[PDB]
RNA sequence: UCGUGCCCCGUGUGGCGAAAGGGAAGCCGGUUAAUAUUCCGGCACCUGGAUGUGGGUUUUGCGCGGCAACGCAACUGAACGC
């Protein structure tokens, strides 16, 4: 058998024992198993589940009103595109001692 | 060599970290005295008239900055 | 804009996505 | 319907017109 | 007031603005069972999100490695068809 | 591929030829050298000619 | 002295580009993802990536030249050119026809579809990584989720049935070693899966098991970079279970 | 005829903006006190917006369809007048002598300019006034 | 990802050969028995690298002013060309 823990670089470069990038927003390294909340549970306490269904409510009320407002902006460029545009097409139109 | 005509330029070159020491040049017969200020690039020189203010201008100037006066002859 | 429909239609999309991902000499 | 601010820009490759494409020289390697 | 300006665990569900790869990792999917689709027994529990898809993304967050996205077709080599001397020399 | 020779070709890894030793020889004791150390806090050595 | 060059030291210097550490350790992008991977290099950002390459993009991939260097040396560039030639003698023995040399051959290639284990040994590779059993049971959350995962998985030609059997044998072993010391401590069932939680020597171990149905892989991930972390995995796992297993005097393996 | 009138397309060939192309706001045929010489007030283009491809996302399509605009006063001497011409209504009294004399009033101006030409650009007409002129 | 490949480009060929040709950058004062634009003091400069602070630009994303010649401490710019 076989056990560890019991010219070539021999040592290893610092820079690998450099730490990894975390792409986390604070910067600190990620579990690679978070630990799981009581909201995550598949009979969760009604403080919890009740908890997480309201931040995931607001986020859903936020991203719709986000994509209607980006949803109206762009109706409103393009009606402006098409009133130029006729416009234009109108103005051709006419054009035809010290 | 520099020239500063700003009091307050001067006053912030002074509380720069990179000012080593200060000196004041008296010169009478011109009637005018010069802080001279040394940074690791430049020497900062400002120019004013003698007066009692002007050498108030010393307890305007900070406290960490060492501030020698000019002896009448360069002793080598 | 009821948040219960736009979580069952968020969760709607992400499974639809979910399964189009897994699937003369 | 396709974008209004798309463009076609043919290239003319007779004599002295445009830069020649890159055809297959294997004839003359 | 620059001093002061100067002087005033990460967790998956928020990630910087920069990017890691080819793309910026997009939003985890939502893992909550809505409240229709709640069961009274483990037989008839839905599992949610997908674990693979969770070591994957762990792997990239925690910068192992960095995100791709698959190339289904790679470019072909350019290559001219011509038929054989033995064949264009056949007679018959 | 790189070089993976089956011997060495040379045995013994040899010394560093000019290590400190070698390099400081002894100091000057010329009444310039003399003069040196006490107007410019200097010190000067006879070093080896191949030393930088 | 003389004037120095423009781009001749500091970051141009400190790192390369992923196509200049390919073509740098003469591999193929698929071996060289494969090394990178088992042996822990790691991308890496400059301050200017204009400064290391003009032609960089946002989606460039950087390393650090030491770390290019250090690979280098890795005796798994052998054993890939010495299984990329024993392949070309398997193809000219099936070409001509000698089907009993083409097996004897590919005896030596060591297929993990025939022996259930990886195709290259990492043992080298495990000592470096970890050099402490702290560090591997430490690590010991993302082997056993990994390796707990691919246990239920079908087979594909990237990770093929006899290593997943390989994959479950070496996690039921795990499970003896932690019922017949009693290190588990806690369990959670969440709608993700369950939650495990042991302790072994003093070290918190928590991993999480899906629950014993039909898995979907998805196109979203790289299934075959995971097979190669699932090889890692299980070349650990073997050795953290049989110092386990020693550490308690049993045999080893079961 | 006259033909330095407004909505006449012209090239600047003087100046910072020399190679731009401009619309006339406003003929000063007979001078001012200020610039005693035949001028005009013109809205031009200053970053031209670039080229879409088919196969671009609707994101850098939105992104390079941007219009830097700028406002001027310019000699007659310094323009080279075009046949095309570019009728837009937003642009009637844009810009006149008094606008120039406060930054304000000609950062407003320039935002004016800016949403117009973006408007008549999306439209897809006079597409000769959005590519740049090559020299 | 048919994972062990594909794409782009053409211009050739290395070295030596000038203490008067070309060329990045140092001046003043003092100092020895004998060296000094080299030492000491003061005051500078060039080249290259890393990375901060201030300032600048940006919600009209990559500055503003001058009719213009052009100006202002900044004021993105790869391949390929002039």
């Amino acid at each position: 058998t076989y056990d560890p823990w019991a010219p070539d670089p021999l040592k290893k470069p610092k820079t690998l024992e450099q730490k990894p990038i975390s792409l986390a927003a604070n910067g600190k390294s990620v579990p690679a198993v978070p630990k799981p909340t009581g909201g995550y549970s598949y009979n969760p306490a009604f403080t919890d589940y009740q908890q997480r269904l309201m931040e995931e409510s607001e986020k859903a009320i936020e991203a719709e009103r986000k994509r209607l407002q980006e949803l109206e902006l762009e109706r409103q460029k393009m009606e402006a595109a098409a009133r130029s545009a006729a416009e234009a097409e109108a103005a051709e139109a006419r054009a035809e001692k010290p | 060599p520099q020239e500063v005509s700003d009091i307050k330029k001067f006053i912030e070159i002074c509380r720069r970290k990179d000012a080593s020491s200060a000196r004041i040049k008296k010169n009478p017969k011109t009637q005018q005295i010069k802080f001279k200020v040394r940074c690791q690039r430049f020497l900062y020189t400002l120019v004013l008239k003698d007066s009692d203010k002007a050498e108030k201008l010393k307890q305007s100037l900070p406290p960490n900055l060492q501030i020698k006066d000019v002896p009448k002859r360069n002793k080598r | 804009l009821v948040p219960e429909t736009l979580l069952k239609k968020r969760k709607s999309q992400e499974k639809a996505r979910a399964e189009r991902a897994a699937a003369v000499i | 319907p396709k974008n209004p601010l798309l463009e076609k820009r043919p290239r003319n490759f007779g004599i002295g017109q445009d830069i020649q494409p890159k055809r297959n020289l294997s004839r003359m390697v | 007031q620059l001093a002061l300006q100067k002087i005033e665990e990460g967790d998956d569900t928020v990630l910087r603005r920069k990017q890691l790869g080819k793309f910026k990792l997009p939003e985890k999917d939502l893992e909550l069972v809505l409240p229709d689709e709640l069961e009274d027994s483990l037989r008839r529990l839905k599992p949610e999100g997908n674990l693979l898809k969770d070591r994957y993304r762990s792997m990239i967050v925690r910068g192992k490695l960095e995100a791709r996205r698959k190339i289904p077709f790679r470019k072909q080599a350019k290559t001219k068809l011509t038929e054989k001397w033995t064949f264009k020399d056949f007679r018959i | 591929l790189s070089r993976a020779p089956k011997y060495p070709r040379k045995s013994i890894p040899h010394e560093p030829r000019l290590d400190e030793h070698k390099i400081i020889i002894h100091p000057l004791n010329t009444e310039g050298a003399l003069k040196k150390i006490e107007e410019q806090n200097t010190l000067v050595f006879i070093v080896d000619v191949k030393a930088n | 002295g003389k004037a120095k060059k423009k781009g001749k030291s500091g970051a141009a210097r400190n790192y390369m580009t992923r196509t200049q550490a390919v073509k740098k350790l003469q591999l193929s992008l698929p071996d060289f993802r494969k090394l990178c991977i088992w042996k822990g290099i790691y991308p890496r950002e400059p301050r200017d990536r204009r400064k290391v390459n003009k032609s960089a993009t946002a989606s460039t991939t950087f390393y650090y030249t030491k770390d290019i260097q250090y690979l280098l040396h890795e005796p798994l560039l052998q054993k890939f050119r010495e299984q990329k030639a024993l392949e070309k003698k398997i193809s000219r023995a099936l070409g001509r026809g000698d089907v009993s040399n083409a097996a004897r051959l590919e005896r030596n290639a060591n297929l993990p579809e025939k022996t259930g284990k990886p195709r290259y040994t990492l043992n080298h590779i495990i000592r470096e990584r970890y050099p402490t059993f702290q560090d591997a049971l430490r690590d010991l959350d993302d082997c056993l989720s990994m390796l707990f995962l691919f246990a239920n998985l079908p087979s594909t030609t990237a990770v093929p049935a006899k290593m997943i059997a390989r994959c479950e044998r070496l996690c039921h072993e795990f499970q003896h070693y932690l019922i017949v010391t009693h290190s588990l401590r806690k369990s959670f069932l969440s709608i993700k899966g369950i939650y495990y939680q042991a302790n072994i020597q003093g070290e918190d171990i928590l991993w999480l098991v899906p629950y014993k149905f039909n898995q979907r892989i998805v196109g979203d991930v790289d299934f075959r970079i995971m097979g190669t972390f699932v090889e890692f995995y299980m070349t650990l796992l073997g050795f953290v279970n049989y110092r386990l297993y020693t550490s308690i005097g049993l045999k080893y393996p079961p | 005829m006259k033909f330095l009138k407004t909505s006449r397309v012209c090239l600047v060939t003087r100046g910072r903006y020399a190679g731009k192309k401009v619309v006339i706001i406003q003929p000063v045929d007979q001078g001012t006190k200020s610039h005693p010489y035949g001028h005009a007030l013109v809205a031009g283009i200053e970053r031209y917006p670039s080229k879409i491809t088919r196969r671009m996302s609707k994101a850098r399509i939105e992104k390079r369809s941007k219009i830097k605009p700028f406002i001027k006063v310019i000699n007659y001497n310094h323009l080279m007048p075009t046949r095309y011409t570019l009728e837009l209504e937003g642009l009637k009294a844009v810009i006149n002598a008094d606008t120039f004399k406060e930054p304000s009033q000609r950062e407003e101006a320039k935002k004016t300019v800016k949403k117009v030409l973006e408007d008549r650009y999306n439209s897809g007409k006079n597409r000769w006034f959005f590519t740049p002129l090559r020299f």
